């Protein structure tokens, strides 16, 4: 199992997508035309996971860039690594989505979807052995929120035995103040719970609060938030991209991290935003979580930890045992050995030592409740439904979407209260 | 004749085959390209080393073995590594996609795509054999390929080769080096489905080996390379009775007669000595009494259990090197008076001894000292049921909530298989308790 | 004694054959139960996805037939 097919959908999807590709290209020694100017063989060893090999030793991202609004094509192409993307994989619709989910999922996205699916098939057929699909998008907008989740459901039908990853950007009043973002997210979440195997909750409220309090910024741009999201996206793909004694792919991740099919919402964390015990304490700290939850208000079902840099592997073992010992109550006792640890020698650009953290915590229900509450404030007085019922939707579908997400919260709560005896 | 075919399954199986076959080549003076200067009979022969190696007409000595994995990365390193010329390309077998830490995919979904090919190749080796003794199967308990493909293979081997003997060297999972949360499920499923088809099974506890590397070899954080080098030494001690001539050499099957009192009780505890660094072995010759005594120190065991709080049903000593019966007998006399050794009332209490004159060897650039003499004890103790118990408890914690069970059911398994397997292990734990109870 | 000597070897053959038989049959049993189960899981997954396509047809025919 080698090749992953990346899909960036909507504005959020395409900007965090571009950053992701800028960083990992830098980490693999790839420049904007797409040559290899590196030095280390480890950079090339599993380059196949994200790149195709064209003539003249030219490495080309396996990315599929999708939006209903053009100009997001222009910005991506005028950006640092815009030259590197494959020209035919840009699949940009006409009239845009204007922050409506029913336009993304039911009408306007429904036409463009087939011409995306053609780029997907072209990319999937040239895969020796395809593992799955990662979709970067947001859940607040229209295209990425709604077309993104139709693509998911349509890719699922042609490739139902392949893994479906999402980097799902969750919306917050502090970053964007569009009013219907709690509708769009709750509709998306009702799709995600059924059709993805694993979703990383990158969350705008957490990213704002980090940018503000940790990084000092008094009012931050999108570019500031995305410096974080790219650092995370670099970290939770390290075990896919570099060799290591561990072999690591999207299914092995899913099997080991997801104890119940519906509880596939991960809380990521990065550190720093320096020594091994401090790294280890920082990454289990609620300030370093890219979702806006507190580990100490629930329990970890499972954790992956990834350390990058030259460091004593003995020291890392002793520390990871340490935080499990000192924080024993915040892991469920009925899953043994539920915190694992990898180490890549090669650190990221800038830092000499990093540590990235993937947690499936039952405290992720704090995120689904904050969304649920902003949603329920609107829906119970039918606000802004002409946007949705106008494109054809029923009211039923809002009740189901709301109820499904409350079940998800209730189930996260059930396994938090569970006991070994 | 008396040929023995080795089958190496999944990463652990493969990487331990490297350690083993590298070691056997050094033990018999076989060069990387497969040539053996000291073999005057070119093309074939009847020599003791021919139980593990066929000869070609060109003078190549070729392992009677097959490496099998459902993904190419581990076997690709055998294809391009120091010993790439030793193996015929058809012995090294790979798929495109792994079992993903799932017994089900290893047994059914990915596994049934490659199984006929694997048996076809095993068959090609079996037909180079004038009197095939049986198979040696190397695999992890915890992997998806190691657990599920091995189970499928063992089932199929019982069909193609009847009652022809099958030995397992099984890697038992440990948290220090564990790769998957679901290892306890895989372990209990493979153990269950393999138990009627295996004749003897040497468990190796990764933790036990991990502890030995830290404690005795001064290794701060042992890798797989460190563990496999130690394991290959133990494997070598056990197979050395098959690979060497000797006046005092007792064959491995004769030990098996003593080691297996009922079909299900076929899990011997191994213990190896001396494991010592060069630094510590310098000006420090270890006598027969010291290494024999070290066999009853439970820190030297391959599985973490306590034989002292259990009962022996057999005790075999496999010595290699500068050892003569006199020293062995004196050493055993000392141990009987000074140590905690209680047999069940239905076994005779005699220790069965075997001796190979070929002293043990070391792989270049390793951590073990070259020593003049060495010993592997194979005991059948009820204590080893402790290992089943620990693992069965981890299984029960998860199975009570159905954690991860959907990943197995989605690939076609039913809940029935899980509980059927767990009850078999419940019965096995009860069997190991029964044999220890005194008669009336 | 000679007739007993033939009964014992016939028994040894019989039981060896029986093991090979019931292992062969037990195995074919499981592989067939599994394939039916795996296929039934994927058939249900695809039938839930084809039930969405058919709900998307109702929403696209509520915009076109409400104007
Ligand atoms: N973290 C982060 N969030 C972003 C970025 N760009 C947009 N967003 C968020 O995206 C959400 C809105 O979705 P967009 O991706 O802009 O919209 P879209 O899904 O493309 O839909 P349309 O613009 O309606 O076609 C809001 O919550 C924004 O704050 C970004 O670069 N980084
Ligand atoms: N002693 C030892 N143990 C190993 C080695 N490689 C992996 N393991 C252990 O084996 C278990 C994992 O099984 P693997 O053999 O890697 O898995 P696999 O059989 O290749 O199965 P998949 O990779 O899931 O198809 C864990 O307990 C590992 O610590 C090795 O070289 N030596
Ligand atoms: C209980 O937790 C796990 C068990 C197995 C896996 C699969 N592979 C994997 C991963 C991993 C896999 C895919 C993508 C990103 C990743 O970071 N990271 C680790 C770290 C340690 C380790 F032992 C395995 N890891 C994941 C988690
Ligand atoms: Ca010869
Ligand atoms: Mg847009
Ligand atoms: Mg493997």
């Amino acid at each position: 199992m080698r090749e992953i097919v990346h899909i960036q959908a909507g504005q959020c999807g395409n900007q965090i997508g571009a950053k992701f590709w800028e960083v990992i290209s830098d980490e693999h020694g790839i420049d904007p035309t797409g040559s290899y100017h590196g030095d280390s063989d480890l950079q090339l060893e599993r380059i196949n996971v994200y790149y195709n090999e064209a003539t003249g030793n030219k490495y080309v991202p396996r990315a599929i860039l999708v939006d209903l609004e053009p100009g997001t094509m222009d910005s991506v192409r005028s950006g640092p690594f815009g030259q590197i993307f494959r020209p035919d994989n840009f699949v940009f619709g006409q009239s845009g989505a204007g922050n409506n989910w029913a336009k993304g999922h039911y009408t306007e996205g429904a036409e463009l979807v087939d011409s995306v699916l053609d780029v997907v098939r072209k990319e999937s057929e040239s895969c020796d052995c395809l593992q799955g699909f990662q979709l970067t998008h947001s859940l607040g907008g229209g295209t990425g929120s709604g077309m993104g989740t139709l693509l998911i459901s349509k890719i699922r039908e042609e490739y139902p035995d392949r893994i479906m990853n999402t980097f799902s950007v969750v919306p917050s009043p502090k970053v964007s103040d569009t009013v219907v973002e709690p509708y769009n997210a709750t509709l998306s979440v009702h799709q995600l719970v059924e059709n993805t195997d694993e979703t990383y909750c990158i969350d705008n409220e957490a990213l704002y609060d980090i940018c503000f309090r940790t990084l000092k910024l008094t009012t931050p741009t999108y570019g500031d938030l995305n410096h974080l999201v790219s650092a995370t996206m670099s970290g939770v793909t390290t075990c896919l991209r570099f060799p290591g004694q561990l072999n690591a792919d999207l299914r092995k991740l899913a099997v080991n991290m997801v104890p119940f099919p519906r509880l596939h919402f991960f809380m990521p964390g990065f550190a720093p935003l320096l020594t091994v015990p401090e790294l280890t304490q920082q990454m289990f700290d609620s300030k370093n979580m890219m979702a806006a939850c507190d580990p100490r208000h629930g329990r970890y079902l499972t954790v992956a930890a990834v350390f990058r840099g030259r460091m004593s592997m003995k020291e890392v073992d002793e520390q990871m045992l340490n935080v499990q010992n000192k924080n024993s109550s915040y892991f469920v006792e009925w899953i043994p050995n539920n915190v694992k640890t990898a180490v890549c020698d090669i650190p990221p650009r800038g830092l000499k030592m990093s540590a990235t953290f993937i947690g499936n915590s039952t405290a992720i229900q704090e995120l689904f409740k904050r969304i649920s509450e902003q949603f329920t404030a609107m829906f119970r007085r039918k606000a802004f439904l002409h946007w949705y019922t106008g494109e054809g939707m029923d009211e039923m579908e809002f009740t189901e979407a709301e109820s499904n997400m409350n079940d998800l919260v209730s189930e996260y709560q059930q396994y938090q209260d569970a006991t070994a005896d | 004749m008396r040929e023995c075919i080795s089958i190496h399954v999944g990463q652990a199986g493969v990487q331990i085959g490297n350690a083993c076959w590298e070691l056997y080549c050094l033990e018999h003076g076989i060069q990387p390209d497969g040539q053996m200067p000291s073999d005057k009979t070119i093309g074939g022969g009847d020599d003791s080393f021919n139980t593990f190696f066929s000869e070609t007409g060109a003078g190549k000595h070729v392992p009677r073995a097959v490496f099998v994995d459902l993904e190419p990365t581990v076997i690709d390193e055998v294809r391009t590594g120091t010993y790439r010329q030793l193996f015929h390309p058809e012995q090294l077998i790979t798929g495109k996609e792994d079992a993903a830490n799932n017994y089900a995919r290893g047994h059914y979904t990915i596994g049934k795509e490659i199984i006929d090919l694997v048996l076809d190749r095993i068959r090609k080796l079996a037909d180079q054999c004038t009197g095939l003794q049986g198979f040696l199967v190397f695999h992890s308990f915890g992997g998806g390929t190691g657990s599920g493909f091995t189970s499928l293979l063992m089932e199929r081997l019982s069909v193609d080769y009847g009652k022809k003997s099958k030995l397992e060297f099984s890697i038992y999972p440990a948290p220090q080096v564990s790769t998957a949360v679901v290892e306890p499920y895989n372990s209990i499923l493979t153990t269950h489905t393999t138990l009627e088809h295996s004749d003897c099974a040497f468990m190796v506890d990764n933790e036990a080996i991990y502890d030995i590397c830290r404690r005795n070899l001064d290794i701060e954080r042992p890798t797989y390379t460190n563990l496999n080098r130690l394991i290959s030494q133990i494997v070598s001690s056990i197979t050395a009775s098959l690979r060497f001539d000797g006046a005092l050499n007792v064959d491995l099957t004769e030990f098996q007669t003593n080691l297996v009192p009922y079909p299900r009780i076929h899990f011997p505890l191994a213990t190896y000595a001396p494991v010592i660094s060069a630094e510590k072995a310098y000006h420090e010759q270890l006598s027969v009494a010291e290494i024999t005594n070290a066999c009853f120190e439970p820190a030297n065991q391959m599985v973490k259990c306590d034989p002292r709080h259990g009962k022996y049903m057999a005790c075999c000593l496999l010595y290699r090197g500068d050892v003569v019966p006199k020293d062995v007998n004196a050493a055993i006399a000392t141990i009987k008076t000074k140590r905690s050794i209680q047999f069940v009332d239905w076994c005779p209490t005699g220790f069965k001894v075997g001796i190979n004159y070929q002293p043990p060897t070391v792989v270049p650039g390793g951590d073990l000292a070259k020593v003049q003499r060495a010993v592997c004890m194979l005991s059948n103790t009820t204590a080893i049921a402790e290992a089943w118990a620990r693992l069965d408890h981890k299984f029960d914690l998860m199975y009570a909530k159905r954690a991860f069970v959907h990943w197995y059911v989605g690939e076609g398994m039913e809940e029935g298989e899980f509980s059927e397997a767990r009850e078999d292990m419940a019965a096995l734990e009860k069997d190991y308790e029964e044999v220890g109870v005194d008669s009336v | 004694k000679r007739e007993h000597e033939r009964e014992v070897i016939q028994k040894a053959i019989e039981e060896n054959n029986n093991f090979i038989k019931m292992a062969k049959e037990k195995l074919a049993q499981k592989m067939e139960s599994n394939k039916e189960n795996r296929e039934a899981h994927l058939a249900a997954m695809l039938e839930r996805l084809q039930e969405k396509d058919k709900h998307a047809e109702e929403v696209r025919k509520n915009k076109e037939l409400k104007e």
